[PDB]
């Protein structure tokens, strides 16, 4: 509804052109309509599993059989792939119970648009969108975005545009975050402690008498 | 995003030893009482709209500084980000009630509003006088009686009063 | 975790709407299903001791060269044993545990993501769990409305594991 | 449409999963609700010609200049007020369907999506079915749990006007 | 996504009339047999593996040319897809007893079965045979009572047999 | 299929490139490769009907209990023992395939894609084919060149069971 | 994407039979004459720009009318257009010759050009006959010795310039 | 991702000289020591899975706090996190073994491990042991000759034991 | 940078997967070339003084209008010709680079990218260098398969300025 908060953009490998013709190191970037073939498919639908999930993530259970049968059919782009696992309740449980809405703005642009997020006040710029339209109506928003359409194009895998010089995203951000393990700290369960204790101390009933002379 | 069940099983995973009798009873008496819990939740998203409002007018009376020109919430644009994310509040208050633990509460509405307002430059006094001034109309909607059966709820609504204190404490 | 209260919350959270009375509708639901839950839990607690013990010894007279072929994996050795009653220890927990919360939301989420992940590494046949949990289900004792729903988790788990 | 049956299939659709008893148990939420709700929109289809008079002539004696003032969106005319009658008989619909269907899904999808997009453009202030819905919400006669279920998709379509 | 319910008030919106009386007292009957439903559904997910592979047998016993090489199931990979995919019909079918209504099984699992098999090759046949096997099954399932109360499932059990016979029917 | 002549097509349609001297030392990488190979092929051809009929007794004298327990998914009856020789029987064949293709292609496409998915249905221990493949990595009779590039595909098979 | 290696392969995995003596002795065969191979595959890219732009004035020249405004190689734009394709063939075909089948040449380059041309106004003559220009280029540049060691490929050459023609006549 | 080739290319690179005499002396010395270097390398890949399930069984022995509830590896997917994950050091270092360079090695497996864990709680020095367990191993798996030919590599397997030397110091 | 052992690595790293047989020929398809690729490298560092005073002295012949025509884009002052030789002097290090690496990876990082792009600027007209590298095509006195090996290098950099 309303427009969204103003942010500044900084200097970012791939918001200006460079003049790598293509480098090694550079993703394999694929495409489905190549395919033709049993074989490519199955190597196409693992690349985007590795990377909106991860590849620790990647397990069996996890992974969608509705999805990967349209993929063989064509029936669904790849661009219309990718909200599958983006809004999938087995992802949902994954990143959103444990990341907040800054985190998730945050992992969102390096996953999806593949690119790092520009500042801190643009992952404020997209919050209040995510907030409002849900989890879906955020990622709806992003993949729909005109940045995201005209560079990916229509059928393209994610990926990180430019990292001359720069961290994979994967091993750069965790699928949680710091806030959430300092959770796990506090609910370790210490043993042997005088806290666990404190609950029922209370409960017990105890009357002193003291005597003055 | 955690229940009142579920945190009594992190709690008693991490010992990994199963759940104590004593716990149980305890988990049976929030069945007792979760007919209640409807009574509260359901009474509150009814009257969402009319006590964003009133909340809003008591707010912009008693800190005139914020419409009047030059105020964080002065023009259209951001008064209708201030006016619409009371019902943000409310929206994360009423999931923490219906869901009887503060988690999902902290780490959507609360991990990042006392964050947030630096690089805005909203002020963290004015927040807490707007969610405290929520709380005493939840509370006395949810407390009189008109067509409903007489119960007694004071021990649960003490926690939807302890849900507004732990939202407004978080950020001013 | 799933539960069918925050299955009803994180449905209406992605539409960022109010809790309406589809969502709560979906509570009470849960609700009163608990009563014939909580002492469908009570009867495994209390019979801790028994079913570990039971389901373990059915194993070894289902699968007899389990006790005899020499490997880590089996359980010739005693720190097999060990191993073996700290796995099935560690199934009725979880049965317990899905029990209390309502729904399959620690089956999930602590035993069967990455089980079958798992059973590929460390050759455990999972068939071996399988004449294991159908032990329970038949040695359980557990009687009425209660007794069916500990009976739909034990058999998630085995369709889990197949 | 939005119904607490199909919240559990769209639900389970997406995860690619079988009805697990997370889903399940939000069915049975919906059936003994409806006991309460069905004879809660018996209530009011019996009592059809009676709410829109009443709430119709609520309005003009609420808004007094609405029946005075010259134009199409008024009710100066008597193809507003035949226009009048229309409204309010079309909102008691929804409202007997929502709670049939034991849902929003029918105020979603009937009434509240571009409700407040149309009264933009034809200047039909929102105020004007707020208090027409409130006189159904006290002269509606229902009592009862089945009629504080109904109370709730009157107040719903409130908050949706504002 | 269609209900029983649904299916009465979309059929009802296109008239344009309100509810009729015994429209609401047959769906007050639904409401009655509605526990019956959650009886035969919770019974076929539970034994949803079971019934896959047992299915998938007496499948590739009495058409051998299948698993045996040049057949379309041969290879552990396209095998896999058959077999993994006959819960795909019981994915839908389920959700259709649940619904009460077909219009879920024919928009997802019916719409283009029949179509999706001529590019690949796949014979309509043998999968026909297929679903046919699992309802003899299903319904036999759903029909034995041990440890359950006594209960005439008559009617139910036949929308079941009608869903497999839909399911059957549309592809081969 | 994957195979270093078309691994060196493949990269270099991605970039959109000519074939370069990047990718065309690939090419020779698999040619002299072949000689060592195509006799390592030989080797498992002239000796099909030793080495199937090696595996499936080696099997049996592993795992006495694969003989006696009633069951499909055993070789019990007769119609097991002949699933069990075309199931090893099926096993040479890609390995035949894989040393003449000279990648894991086939291994890829025909054997192991699936091959953890399909075991946890059919309940088919995985480390019954482990030692089937043993017995033909100790007895192919195979030594030196070819053998030891032959070699490598009985293992990459073997880790893919595990 | 398919060898000589990978064509026996998935043909003789649909008999689903080991592979025959003459089979392998025909792919060692392939492999004697694997290093004429790379002599043939390496003498086009090094060549490969010289007879892009050598084709490219031989069909300009001979259909002045493209050149000519109006024409479909007219602008500057749609000119490079044409040009930078005529290495996609030339990049398609030596892939096809390095892997000795036309499956990759095929599913890329063959599958969709004769498609793409109605919805484009591109003429099939142009196309046809510029791919035919490059063929006579391409077999005589891997034809003449000069500083390498006489050999027979006369076997090898033909299938270069049934690759070309296989381009060349599934467009126009 | 470098060579020991192209090491010395760009160090060649950086003085803006022509390859002296003694580095292709010393470059020649690893085309004679390549063929030792294909052999171990693949050696480690045929033991892979066998190498990744013995170490974790003894780092689970001598550390059994992890698996124990509260442990950071104690649920399944944490587990299958550090268990697969263990292959993620071997598919880096095989690649820094067939590189001869450790430039591959440090950009994807060394530059962030160090990192990502103060975020995670998962132990360092814990991970630290588990690849010091695979050390001892693959330098044992690659070290004993059966069928193969006897040669002499203790200067090339100390590169081997460098790298997971390497992968282990960096993060511990 | 592109070599063919780490474009065989490069390939496995986004599949995820081990160094199978299909990356691994990928490596002795580099080794052995080597020694038809060092010496003649050797063929070329040896003979570096005479080649880069043969290649300048060959574009003045060629172009004589490029000693005369004044402009620092041309070779008209000392300086220009001192920046003659120093820019054919840095072909052949990448040339002597991309034949010792084995693939066009320093051709690619260190010569082509941007060489169409800064030649639009300072307007120097790549036919000069397609020239000076013709000069070195015949000039070299490599024979046998080591001068196959350094001739396609020469022809991959004419086809990148062209
Ligand atoms: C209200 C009492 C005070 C106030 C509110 C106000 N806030 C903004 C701008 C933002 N508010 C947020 C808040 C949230 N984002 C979240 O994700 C959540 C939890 C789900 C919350 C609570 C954010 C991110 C912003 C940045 C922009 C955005 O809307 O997306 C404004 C607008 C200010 C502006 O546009 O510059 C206002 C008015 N400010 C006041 O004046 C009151 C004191
Ligand atoms: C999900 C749909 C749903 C709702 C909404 C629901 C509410 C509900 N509240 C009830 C009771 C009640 N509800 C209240 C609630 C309160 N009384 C007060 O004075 C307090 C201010 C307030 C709590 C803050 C009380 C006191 C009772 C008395 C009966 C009981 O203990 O349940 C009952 C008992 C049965 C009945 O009334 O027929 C129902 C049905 N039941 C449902 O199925
Ligand atoms: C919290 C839920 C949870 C469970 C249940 C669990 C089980 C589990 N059991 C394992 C091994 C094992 N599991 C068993 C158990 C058995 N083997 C037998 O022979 C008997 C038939 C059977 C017991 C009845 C044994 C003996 C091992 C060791 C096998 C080995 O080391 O190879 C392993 C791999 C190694 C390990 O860390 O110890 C896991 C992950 N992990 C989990 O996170
Ligand atoms: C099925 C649910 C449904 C409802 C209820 C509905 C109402 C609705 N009433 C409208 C106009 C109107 N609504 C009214 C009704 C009133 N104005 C008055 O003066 C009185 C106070 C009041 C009646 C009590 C009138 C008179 C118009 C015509 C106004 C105009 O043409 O500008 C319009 C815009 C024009 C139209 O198509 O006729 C809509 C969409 N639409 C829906 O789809
Ligand atoms: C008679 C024994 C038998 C079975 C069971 C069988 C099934 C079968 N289904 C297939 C494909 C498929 N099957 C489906 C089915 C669906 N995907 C969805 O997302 C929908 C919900 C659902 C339909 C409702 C799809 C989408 C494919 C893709 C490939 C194709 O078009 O065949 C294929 C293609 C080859 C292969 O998978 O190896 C097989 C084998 N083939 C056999 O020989
Ligand atoms: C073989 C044919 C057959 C069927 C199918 C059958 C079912 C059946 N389920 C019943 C009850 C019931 N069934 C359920 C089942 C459930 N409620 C829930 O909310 C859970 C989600 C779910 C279990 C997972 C419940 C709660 C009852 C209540 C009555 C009772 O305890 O039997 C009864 C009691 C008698 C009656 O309903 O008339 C019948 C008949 N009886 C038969 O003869
Ligand atoms: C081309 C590659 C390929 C292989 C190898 C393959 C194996 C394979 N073996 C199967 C069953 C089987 N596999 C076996 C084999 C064995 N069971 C035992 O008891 C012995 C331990 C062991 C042999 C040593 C048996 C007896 C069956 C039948 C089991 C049943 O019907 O339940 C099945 C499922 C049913 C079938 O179609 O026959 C497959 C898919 N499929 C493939 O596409
Ligand atoms: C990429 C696929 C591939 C592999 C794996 C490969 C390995 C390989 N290692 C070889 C030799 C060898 N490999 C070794 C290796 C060793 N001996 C020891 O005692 C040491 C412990 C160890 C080194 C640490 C030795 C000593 C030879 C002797 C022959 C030679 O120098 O190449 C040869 C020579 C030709 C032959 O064996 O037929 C091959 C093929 N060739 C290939 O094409
Ligand atoms: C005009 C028709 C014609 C062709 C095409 C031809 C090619 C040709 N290339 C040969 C050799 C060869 N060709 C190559 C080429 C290469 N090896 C690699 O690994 C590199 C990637 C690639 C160069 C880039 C090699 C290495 C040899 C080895 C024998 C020799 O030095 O000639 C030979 C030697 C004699 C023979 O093979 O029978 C022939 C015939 N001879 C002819 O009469
Ligand atoms: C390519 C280089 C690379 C590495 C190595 C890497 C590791 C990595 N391991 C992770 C989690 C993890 N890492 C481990 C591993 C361990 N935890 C334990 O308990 C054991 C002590 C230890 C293994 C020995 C586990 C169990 C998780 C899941 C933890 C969680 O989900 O919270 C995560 C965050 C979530 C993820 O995507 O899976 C990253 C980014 N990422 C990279 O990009
Ligand atoms: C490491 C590989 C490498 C090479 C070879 C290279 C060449 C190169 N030569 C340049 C200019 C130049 N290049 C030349 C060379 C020539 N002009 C003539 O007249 C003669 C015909 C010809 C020499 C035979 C001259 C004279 C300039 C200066 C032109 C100017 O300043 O406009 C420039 C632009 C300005 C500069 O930084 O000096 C580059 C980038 N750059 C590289 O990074």
């Amino acid at each position: 509804s309303i427009p969204l908060l103003e942010y500044k953009p900084s200097s970012q490998n791939q918001r200006v052109p460079g003049y790598e013709v293509p480098n090694e190191d550079t993703p394999r970037i694929y495409r489905i309509e190549d395919a033709a073939y049993d074989s490519e498919l199955k190597e196409l639908i693992w690349a985007t599993y590795r990377q909106v999930f991860s590849e620790h993530v990647i397990l069996k259970f996890f992974r969608q059989g509705n999805l990967e049968s349209q993929l063989k059919n064509r029936a669904i782009s790849v661009r219309d792939f990718v909200r599958g696992l983006a809004k999938s309740e087995a992802f949902k449980t994954l990143v959103i119970k444990s990341n907040s809405n800054y985190r998730l703005v945050e992992l969102a642009l390096k996953r999806l648009l593949g690119r790092a997020p520009y500042n801190k006040d643009e992952e404020i710029a997209w919050s209040i969108k995510i907030a409002t339209n849900g989890w879906d109506g955020f990622v709806d928003a992003l993949l729909d975005s005109e940045e995201y359409q005209s560079n990916f194009g229509e059928n393209i895998v994610p990926y990180q545009r430019r990292r001359y010089k720069d961290r994979p995203f994967n091993l750069v951000t965790p699928r949680y975050g710091n806030y959430w393990r300092d959770k796990l700290e506090s609910e370790r369960y210490i043993e042997g402690d005088i806290k666990n204790f404190l609950e029922l101390a209370k409960s017990i009933e105890i009357k002193t008498v003291t005597f003055t002379p | 995003t955690l229940d009142v069940f579920t945190k009594v099983v992190s709690q008693a995973d991490s010992r990994g030893e199963f759940l104590s009798n004593e716990q149980l009873d305890a988990l049976a008496n929030v069945v007792k009482e979760g007919n209640k819990r409807l009574d509260v939740v359901n009474r509150i998203t009814s009257n969402a709209s009319a006590i964003v409002t009133n909340a809003a007018r008591a707010l912009f009376e008693e800190q005139p500084q914020l419409i009047a020109p030059g105020g964080n919430a002065y023009t259209n644009r951001r008064m209708a980000a201030c006016l619409r994310d009371m019902e943000i509040i409310l929206r994360y208050v009423t999931y923490a009630i219906l869901a009887g633990d503060a988690s999902v509460l902290d780490d959507r509405c609360l991990n990042g509003l006392r964050e947030t307002y630096q690089a805005l430059g909203t002020p963290g006094s004015s927040v807490a006088v707007g969610v405290q001034k929520m709380k005493d109309a939840a509370v006395g909607i949810a407390n009189d009686p008109n067509g409903i059966t007489k119960g007694d709820c004071s021990q649960l609504i003490s926690e939807v009063a302890s849900y507004f204190d732990r939202a407004a404490a978080a950020v001013g | 975790v799933k539960t069918p209260i925050t299955e009803a919350i994180a449905a209406a959270d992605t539409q960022g709407r109010f809790l309406g009375n589809t969502e709560l509708q979906s509570a009470r639901g849960r609700y009163e299903r608990a009563a014939a839950s909580l002492e469908a839990a009570r009867g495994l607690t209390s019979n801790a001791q028994r079913l570990i013990d039971g389901a373990t010894q059915a194993v070894y007279q289902k699968f007899p060269y389990t006790t005899q072929t020499p490997g880590p994996q089996f359980a010739a050795d005693s720190r097999g044993k060990s191993k073996c009653a700290r796995d099935v220890g560690h199934y009725l927990r979880i049965i317990t545990y899905s029990l209390v919360a309502g729904g399959t939301g620690p089956l999930d989420e602590y035993l069967i993501a990455g089980l079958a992940e798992i059973n590929s590494t460390f050759d455990l046949s999972p068939s071996w769990y399988v004449e294991a949990l159908k032990h329970i289900k038949a040695n359980h004792g557990l009687s009425g409305q209660a007794a069916n729903e500990a009976n739909t988790y034990i058999d998630y788990a085995i369709n889990a594991l197949s």
